[PDB]
């Protein structure tokens, strides 16, 4: 029913966000050397 | 402690919502197997 | 005597190369 | 004497026996339900 | 250099014995 | 019989095959993987090593680890119900109980997997050379994660399950064991690098000696699994390497056997060397050169240079790498070159 | 097609905890000393 | 290859009933994980020291386990002096 | 083949090749001893490992 | 240097100055050579296992293959059947051309990166530095495995070429 | 023809020549035992068990003869130090002679069973095919093993009819061959208890006899026979190899960790005794007790046996050797001659300082002196420009109590430094480095070499288990798989059960 | 009577070259440690 290319793009978009959040947390809070 | 119920609460609701959405399809599979 | 031993082995290996290439077992179809 | 060390050993024995027990009890049960035609 | 006096003989046998074993096996194969 | 009934179910053709080996493999492997993911996310190493090692503490993927138990634990199994943890899960983690948890369940996991290889190969009808080859990773795991710390003082000096922790293990073996100078690691290096060479050169050769079995520029479509003909020219591939390199493969079966032999033999050789290091039986020195260098202060090789580096590594990392030793090195005793 | 199979369990044993763990680490990015 | 018999992953993740169920279950597990950290339950379960729970106000001495069998109480006496 | 005086005496000891017991036979009984031997090894292992500490059993050079 | 020990000297000094271990390109190189050796052992075992019987027990199996024969010496169908059940079928290759390409791609690409690793670290773009990255509430440095790696790197640094340095910073 | 690595496979269906080949291996092993014993006897110095024992002279088979009773020589000396004793025939020389004569007889026997391979006994009565009833063979040989196992523990070990075994004090100072009574309590599983070893071979001996009789009278189940391939002799090789590395891993463990079967007077001390300062605690205990009895400091240390102080020395630590540092330990630091006595370092304040000892992991180690609390007070500086804890600045001296330097005190800093560098090795000893041309580089003991050898062989035999194990189970396809294997069999979904032709959907 | 289990042994030229290479290289590697 739902196009597979849409599911892949959304899931992919979700990956980049949650990965980007981790790289964001590398410069802020714990483990940021600050 | 109260923190356990807070953390497990979304898990319980998630499992519950999934059951009622699959229950009519789930028990039929056991009808057919038995 | 250590040197002579090291060189001798190296020499044998180079010699082995020559025989494994020019005097190999010819592959046939 | 039953030393605290020995007490734990029997706990480890029973725990392992239950795990292996329940495992095979489930697998054998499922095997009897969905047999191969 | 003050090296082991058995280094020479141990190295010589380590080469000679198994290589001889191979040579022997080869020559008796081509003769077959 | 119930045995035969269960055998049928276990050997059912599924998306994920189970088998009798699955009863041992799947739970142990799941606990080993899960135990590592759990420890590197929450569990610390503050009481065992004096180190942070979880995402919760601020560590990243490269620095997180499940660290080895404290040296005072010795070679204890560190069971949860053991006399050290005494049933307390929290204390169990703080003592390093998760390391043995992963190491041990991981060991029986590897056993289950190798058995799985035997089992499937027997059902399919092929030779078990895949299981045989898998003996090399096992020999490595056993020698390094089990035998080596058993030979030493405790589990503490085993590798910690982590990226940077492994890098510690690498440099430790250089400074203390001079592991690079050991011939058994050298044969391992030749096996790994030689394996990668064989892997690259075989795939490249085959891909560049392909027959034309299609009209498309992308030749991947020009193959069918049920075809009886070779997809590449062994004859052409033989002549090429014969003129380029001097020698070449002429037998496909010997080729793929050799591809098994090289990396498997290498790992087994490196495994033997680790067994030696467990007893501090190292290829650390050449006596002939030490005698010369001690008598002649003008004699220098790359070998004597590396030993100076090992001496530096040891004296500078030991107090923090071995906090149980309570090493206190005054600055004046530290081995240092000029300026630096 | 069967709904609950061996594959089903094999999935959720890795699936369920992963998302739970990802959410946990996501919250850790906002922890300040 | 053929197919073993289970339902193809492709059609399931493209089915509506799936995303009806998993638009609730997946975020709930995510939130559950979030709550496991934000409440601070993770710290007490695994015994992982909080940023203010590594040292006391004037110590750099590492609370290192030195005993084998009395190691549990040795860790507990470390938690006490905080 | 060759007959010998020692061969004739030993003959019955090598005369039941391939002979087996029907079905599972004493397999379950074997498993019981296999279970007890596993427990046994597990005991002496943890004794040496000091995971199992018993009264009167001091695992040390001191004894 | 053109030597065995000299090679090791090159590796040790390199780590102390570039932290090559904590560099994602050497790590791809390690993944390239470990994976290469793995896949080499893997491909070798699966093909050998699926060899069609052409010989007896009193002779080598290699004599079941003749140089330049039309027929393939093994059964990829059986081999794929095995490895496809060892994991799951869609994690296995049924295409010999696609399989062999992967055999070439993986270690080559991996070595390409570790090559570029040395090449980029040549201009002093060094590996990840997480020294004193973790800090507690008060300000105390909470060491990680990275800080332990650092202590090891300090040992090589202060000792390498013990007479060649006259100034506190190692630049050349 | 046969590949080089398959030449010995011609014995698989040839019981007669398999026995002959097995006879020849037995002859070679027994021949090695005799040759090794004779070699060691020709190179062993028995003039001192204290500072130059067997495990310092690289003796390997000698401690094994000593462990089970053989302690005397025809020349008159005994390893215990006694003279004027009569071992009879069963001396070190007598034992070697026995294994050499045995080697020759087994050799001749191998020639016979090789020529006369076609014996009727190896033939199956009905088929006429060469056959071996492996299940009953196991029962017979297991019955024999149990009897010998029982007899060994019951007579030889107990001293009922035999010498007994080597036993000693917890610090290995007064070791000898003594009869041992069986330990039947739970303490019999404490491996530092000699009585456990006796009780083991008696109890397991009985079990072997019972099991032997069982495995003789009761035929194998139909399923186990087919599952384990009990008609194929290679299934025995696989399982035997399996049990062999299991035993090989065990003897390696008990050697490295130490047990009642691995006495420190025969194989040397362990690394864990150095780690825990096992000998230093006992030495201090005796000193403190002597001082408390009224003895002076010179008298307290002089009462310390040098055999005990020698154990408290890192040169005897089996974890200090190298893989290619060959020879005895005397080739390293030299032949131990004399204990120089205990070194006591003090600064200019008279406060006693303690030299930090060297861990086994460290090839080299700095000299650092601390007080009784663990606070650094003196060291030997690398960089001198900013030195603060130097011996010259802190006025460090050294006094020896006991040994041959007893009552002497040195003030000269380079001399004090010299003894300090030796103090990181534990107790200081005078060595003879000229007799064997020692190089001053530590070498491991026979305890280490045994551990390494059998641990490597065990790991290697694990592959032997797998290989020969695979060969047994896939015997039908090791020359290649079925020429036209049905694709349907290996393709998914076709069968309900993998491989079972009778399960098509 | 002759033994029917006897078999001829072979070692082709390629195996010889490979084998000699294995030995010569192992020698070149371990020789330094023998001399020490
Ligand atoms: C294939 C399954 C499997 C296997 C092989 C192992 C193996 C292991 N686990 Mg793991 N484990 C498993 C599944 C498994 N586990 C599962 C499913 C879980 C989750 C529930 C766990 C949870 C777990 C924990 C929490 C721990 C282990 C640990 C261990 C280790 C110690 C086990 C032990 O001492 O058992 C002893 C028990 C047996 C060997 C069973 C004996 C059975 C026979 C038939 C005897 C029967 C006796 C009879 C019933 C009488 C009972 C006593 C009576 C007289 C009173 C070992 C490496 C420990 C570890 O790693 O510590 C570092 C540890 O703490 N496991
Ligand atoms: C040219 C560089 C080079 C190369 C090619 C090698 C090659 C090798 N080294 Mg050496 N080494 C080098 C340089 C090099 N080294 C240097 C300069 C040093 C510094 C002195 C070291 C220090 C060093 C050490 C300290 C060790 C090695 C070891 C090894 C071997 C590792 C084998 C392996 O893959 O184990 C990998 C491990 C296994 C195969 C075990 C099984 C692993 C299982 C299958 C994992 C399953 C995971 C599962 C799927 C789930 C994972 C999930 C997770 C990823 C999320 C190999 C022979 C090791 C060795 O000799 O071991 C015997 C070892 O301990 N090296
Ligand atoms: C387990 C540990 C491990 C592993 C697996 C690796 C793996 C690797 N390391 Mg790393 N490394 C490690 C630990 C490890 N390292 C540690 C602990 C340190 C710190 C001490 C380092 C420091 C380090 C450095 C400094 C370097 C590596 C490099 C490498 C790579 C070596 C292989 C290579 O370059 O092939 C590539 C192949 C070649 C170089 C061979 C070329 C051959 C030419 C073309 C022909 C030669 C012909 C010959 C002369 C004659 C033949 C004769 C014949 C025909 C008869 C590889 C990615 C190297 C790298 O990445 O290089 C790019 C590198 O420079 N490592
Ligand atoms: C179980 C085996 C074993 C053990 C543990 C010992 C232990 C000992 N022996 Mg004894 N010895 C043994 C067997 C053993 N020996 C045998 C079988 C013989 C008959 C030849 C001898 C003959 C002998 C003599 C003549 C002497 C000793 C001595 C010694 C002592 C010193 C050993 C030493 O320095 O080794 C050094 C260890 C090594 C050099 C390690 C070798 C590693 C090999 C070469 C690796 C091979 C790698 C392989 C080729 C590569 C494979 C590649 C792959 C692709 C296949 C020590 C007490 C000495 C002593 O002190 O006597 C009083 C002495 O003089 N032994
Ligand atoms: C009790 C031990 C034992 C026994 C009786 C056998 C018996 C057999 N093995 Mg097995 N094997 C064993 C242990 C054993 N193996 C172990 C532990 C391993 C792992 C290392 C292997 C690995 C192995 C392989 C890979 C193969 C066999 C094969 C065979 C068969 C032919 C062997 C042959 O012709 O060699 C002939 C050997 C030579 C002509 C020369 C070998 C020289 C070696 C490599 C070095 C020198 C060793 C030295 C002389 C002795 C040192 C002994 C000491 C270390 C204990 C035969 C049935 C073969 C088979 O299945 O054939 C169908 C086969 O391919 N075995
Ligand atoms: C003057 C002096 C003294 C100089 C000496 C200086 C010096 C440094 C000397 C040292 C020399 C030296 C080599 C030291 C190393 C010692 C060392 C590491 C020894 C280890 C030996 C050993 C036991 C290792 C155990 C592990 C092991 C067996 C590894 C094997 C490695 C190995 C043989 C790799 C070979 C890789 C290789 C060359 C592959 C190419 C083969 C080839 C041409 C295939 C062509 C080809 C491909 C196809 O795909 C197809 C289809 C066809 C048809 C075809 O043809
Ligand atoms: C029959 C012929 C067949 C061929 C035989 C060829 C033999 C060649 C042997 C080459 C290597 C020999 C050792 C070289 C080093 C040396 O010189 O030792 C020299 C040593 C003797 O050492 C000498 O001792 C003297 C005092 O007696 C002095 O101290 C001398 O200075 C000292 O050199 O020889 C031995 O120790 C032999 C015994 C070694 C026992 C090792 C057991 C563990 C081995 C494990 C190996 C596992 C490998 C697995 C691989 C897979
Ligand atoms: C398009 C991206 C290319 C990336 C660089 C090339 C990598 C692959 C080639 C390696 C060469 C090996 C030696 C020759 C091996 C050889 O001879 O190959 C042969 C193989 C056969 O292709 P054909 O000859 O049928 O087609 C070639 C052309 O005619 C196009 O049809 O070529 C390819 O498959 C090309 C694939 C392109 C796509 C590859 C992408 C792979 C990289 C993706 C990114 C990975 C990043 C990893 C980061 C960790
Ligand atoms: C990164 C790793 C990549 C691997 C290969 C990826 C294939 C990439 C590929 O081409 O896949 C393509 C394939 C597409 O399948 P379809 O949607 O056509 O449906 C076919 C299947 O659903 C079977 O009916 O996707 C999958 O099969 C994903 C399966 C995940 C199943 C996860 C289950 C895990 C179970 C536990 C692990 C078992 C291990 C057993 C030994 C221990
Ligand atoms: C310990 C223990 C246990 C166990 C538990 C478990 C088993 C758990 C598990 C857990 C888990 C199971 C978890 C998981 C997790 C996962 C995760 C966390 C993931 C992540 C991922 C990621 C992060 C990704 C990344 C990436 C990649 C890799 C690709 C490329 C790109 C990216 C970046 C995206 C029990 C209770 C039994 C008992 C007690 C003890
Ligand atoms: C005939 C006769 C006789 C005589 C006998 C004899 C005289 C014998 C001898 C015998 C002998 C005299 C034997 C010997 C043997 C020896 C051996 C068998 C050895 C071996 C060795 C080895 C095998 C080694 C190896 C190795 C190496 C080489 C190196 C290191 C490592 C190893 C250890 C591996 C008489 C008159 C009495 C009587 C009867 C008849
Ligand atoms: O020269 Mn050869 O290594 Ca390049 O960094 Mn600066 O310079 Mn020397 O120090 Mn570090
Ligand atoms: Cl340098
Ligand atoms: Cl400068
Ligand atoms: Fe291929």
């Amino acid at each position: 029913r739902i196009p597979l290319w849409i599911v892949a793009t959304v899931a992919g978009m979700g990956v980049i966000v949650i990965v980007g959040l981790f790289f964001y947390g590398a410069y802020a809070g714990l483990g940021s050397s600050l | 402690d109260w923190r356990v119920l807070v953390v497990l609460l979304p898990v319980l609701l998630a499992a519950g919502w999934a059951v009622r959405n699959i229950l009519p399809y789930a028990v039929k599979q056991v009808q057919k197997l038995l | 005597m250590e040197t002579i031993t090291y060189v001798f082995i190296f020499a044998c290996i180079i010699a082995l190369f020559f025989f494994a290439i020019f005097f190999r077992e010819p592959p046939r179809i | 004497t039953i030393t605290p060390s020995l007490k734990g050993f029997f706990i480890g024995l029973l725990s392992g026996a239950v795990v292996l027990g329940l495992t095979f009890a489930v697998l054998i049960a499922i095997s009897q339900i969905d047999k191969v035609q | 250099m003050e090296v082991n006096q058995l280094g020479l003989i141990a190295t010589a046998l380590f080469v000679l014995v198994p290589s001889v074993f191979l040579i022997i096996l080869y020559v008796q194969t081509e003769s077959q | 019989g119930w045995f035969d009934i269960l055998d049928d179910w276990l050997k059912r053709d599924r998306f994920v095959f189970v088998g009798w080996s699955g009863i041992l493999l799947f739970p142990c492997a799941y606990l080993a993987l899960g135990g590592w993911l759990t420890g590197t996310t929450f569990v610390t190493s503050w009481y065992t090593h004096g180190l942070a090692s979880s995402y919760l503490e601020g560590c990243n993927f490269l620095t997180v680890a499940v660290s080895t138990p404290a040296n005072s634990m010795g070679h204890s199994l560190l069971l949860l119900w053991g006399p050290e943890a005494q049933g307390d899960f929290t204390r169990w983690c703080q003592l390093g109980g998760l390391w043995t948890f992963i190491a041990l369940h991981g060991a029986f996991g590897l056993i289950g997997f190798m058995l799985r290889q035997f089992e499937i190969a027997r059902l399919v009808g092929v030779r078990p050379y895949n299981a045989i080859a898998f003996s090399a990773p096992i020999a490595v795991f056993v020698s390094v994660f089990l035998i080596y710390p058993l030979g030493q003082s405790s589990w503490f000096f085993a590798p910690s399950f982590g990226v940077a922790a492994i890098f510690r293990f690498l440099l430790f073996f250089q400074g203390f064991h001079n592991w690079t100078l050991n011939p058994f690691h050298m044969m391992g290096v030749a096996g790994v690098l030689g394996g990668a060479l064989l892997c690259a050169i075989h795939g490249a050769t085959v891909e560049n000696t392909l027959f034309q079995d299609g009209e498309g520029a992308s030749t991947f479509r020009a193959f069918n699994p049920t075809q009886a003909e070779e997809t590449y020219s062994m004859v052409t591939a033989n002549r090429f390497w014969s003129q380029i390199f001097g020698i070449a493969f002429s037998n496909k079966r010997w080729l793929h056997f050799f591809m098994l032999f090289v990396p498997v033999t290498g790992l087994w050789m490196s495994a033997i060397g680790v067994v030696g290091l467990a007893l501090n039986l190292r290829s650390y020195d050449f006596i002939s050169q030490e005698i010369r260098a001690a008598e002649d202060p003008e004699f220098e090789t790359f070998y004597t240079k590396n030993l100076l580096l090992n001496e530096g590594i040891r004296a500078w990392m030991a107090p923090q790498d071995q906090p149980h030793e309570n090493f206190v090195f005054p600055e004046e005793v530290l081995p240092r070159g000029n300026a630096l | 097609y069967p709904i609950f199979t061996v594959r089903w369990v094999a999935v959720h044993t890795l699936a369920v905890p992963t998302i739970f763990f990802l959410g946990a680490i996501a919250a850790m990015q906002f922890i300040q000393r | 290859a053929g197919t073993t018999g289970e339902r193809p992953f492709s059609d399931i993740i493209t089915s509506v009933r799936y995303w009806v169920i998993h638009s609730i279950t997946i975020p709930a597990l995510f939130i559950a994980g979030w709550l496991f950290v934000s409440t601070g339950l993770a710290y007490d379960v695994f015994g992982t020291p909080r940023p203010d729970s590594y040292y006391a106000q004037e110590q750099r001495s590492i609370p290192l386990v030195t005993d084998r069998f009395e190691a549990k109480q040795q860790v507990e006496t470390f938690l006490e002096q905080l | 083949a060759r007959r010998t005086w020692l061969g004739d005496i030993l003959r019955p000891l090598n005369s039941e090749y391939g002979k087996v017991a029907p079905g599972w036979g004493t397999t379950p009984l074997m498993a019981v001893f296999m279970g007890l031997f596993l427990v046994f090894l597990l005991i002496i292992l943890e004794i040496y490992n000091s995971t199992l500490i018993l009264d009167g059993v001091n695992v040390s050079w001191k004894a | 240097p053109l030597g065995i020990s000299g090679t090791f000297n090159f590796m040790i000094v390199f780590q102390a100055e570039h932290n090559i271990l904590m560099h994602p390109f050497h790590q791809l190189g390690v993944a390239g050579v470990f994976g290469g050796a793995l896949f080499c052992a893997m491909h070798g075992s699966l093909v050998t296992s699926s060899l069609i019987r052409e010989t007896t027990e009193t002779e080598s199996a290699n004599y079941g293959y003749k140089f330049g024969q039309e027929e393939e010496t093994y059964n990829i169908v059986a081999a794929h059947g095995y490895f496809g059940r060892l994991i799951f079928q869609y994690a296995s290759f049924n295409n010999s051309r696609s399989l062999h390409f992967f055999l070439a791609a993986w270690p080559v690409v991996g070595v390409w990166f570790t090559a570029l690793g040395i090449s980029t670290m040549a201009f002093n773009l060094n590996g990840f530095n997480f020294n004193h990255s973790v800090i507690d509430a008060k300000g105390n440095v909470i060491n990680t495995w990275a800080d332990i790696i650092n202590r090891a790197n300090l040992g090589m640094e202060v000792m390498h070429e013990r007479n060649a340095h006259n100034f506190p910073l190692d630049l050349a | 023809g046969l590949p080089w690595y398959r030449v010995h496979t011609v014995l698989i269906n040839d019981p007669g020549r398999l026995i002959a080949a097995h006879l020849m291996h037995t002859a070679l092993v027994a021949g090695w035992a005799g040759s090794m014993a004779l070699y060691e006897l020709a190179t062993f110095d028995p003039s001192d068990p204290v500072l130059n024992p067997m495990w310092r002279q690289g003796m390997f088979v000698l401690p094994f003869m000593a462990r089970l009773g053989v302690t005397g020589s025809w020349s008159g000396w005994s390893i215990t130090g006694e003279t004027g004793i009569d071992p009879g025939f069963w001396s070190f020389e007598g034992v070697a002679l026995a294994h050499i004569v045995l080697s020759g007889l087994l050799f001749l026997a191998a020639c016979w069973h090789w020529v006369y391979w076609d014996l009727e006994l190896f033939r199956d009565p009905r088929t006429g095919e060469p056959a071996l009833d492996l299940p009953k063979m196991f029962g017979i040989h297991l019955f024999l093993a149990g009897l010998l196992c029982f007899g060994f523990g019951a007579f030889h070990l107990t001293g009922l009819f035999g010498p007994g075994m080597w036993v000693s004090d917890p610090y290995g100072l007064t070791g000898s061959v003594q009869p041992v009574a069986p330990e039947w309590g739970p303490d019999g599983f404490n491996p530092y208890n000699p009585g456990g070893v006796v009780a083991h071979h008696i109890a397991a001996g009985i079990v072997g006899i019972i099991a032997g009789l069982f495995h003789i009278l009761v035929r194998p189940p139909q399923r186990l026979y087919k599952a384990l391939r009990m008609g194929n002799i290679e299934t025995v090789l696989s399982s035997s190899i399996a049990a062999v590395f299991f035993a090989a891993f065990v003897v390696a463990g008990t050697m490295w960790y130490g047990s009642a079967t691995t006495p420190i007077e025969l194989f040397g001390p362990t690394r864990y005794q150095w780690d825990s300062s096992y000998f230093q605690q006992e030495i201090n205990r005796r000193v403190q007790a002597s001082l408390a009895s009224g003895a002076t400091l010179e008298e307290a240390w002089s009462a310390i046996p040098e055999k005990l102080a020698f154990y408290d020395y890192i040169g005897n630590n089996p974890a200090k050797g190298g893989l290619f540092r060959t020879g005895p330990m005397n080739k390293g630091d030299g032949i131990a001659q004399a204990w120089k006595g205990h070194a006591v370092f003090r600064n200019k304040e008279g406060e006693e300082l303690f030299v930090r000892r060297m861990p086994a992991f460290f090839e080299s180690f700095p000299v650092i002196l601390t007080d009784k609390n663990g606070v650094v007070k003196a060291d030997i500086p690398f960089r001198r420009a900013e030195s603060k804890y130097s011996f010259e600045q802190q006025g460090v001296t050294v006094s020896f109590y006991g040994g041959e330097l007893n009552g002497q005190t040195f003030t000269d800093p380079p001399t004090v430094k010299s003894y300090a560098r030796k103090a990181i090795f534990g107790e200081i000893f005078e060595f003879d480095t000229e007799t064997l041309n020692s190089d001053g580089i530590f070498r491991t003991s026979p305890r280490g070499w045994f551990t390494f050898a059998h641990a490597v062989f065990a790991l290697l035999f694990f592959f032997g288990h797998i290989w020969h194990g695979a060969r047994t189970l896939f015997r039908d396809v090791f020359s290649g798989i079925d020429p036209e294997l049905s694709p349907e069999q290996v393709e998914w979904g076709f069968y309900q059960k993998v491989g079972d032709v009778t399960t098509r959907r | 009577e002759p033994n029917p289990n006897r078999q001829p042994v072979e070692l082709n030229r390629t195996s010889l070259y490979l084998g000699l290479l294995l030995i010569l290289v192992l020698a070149l590697l371990f020789s330094s440690y023998f001399f020490n």
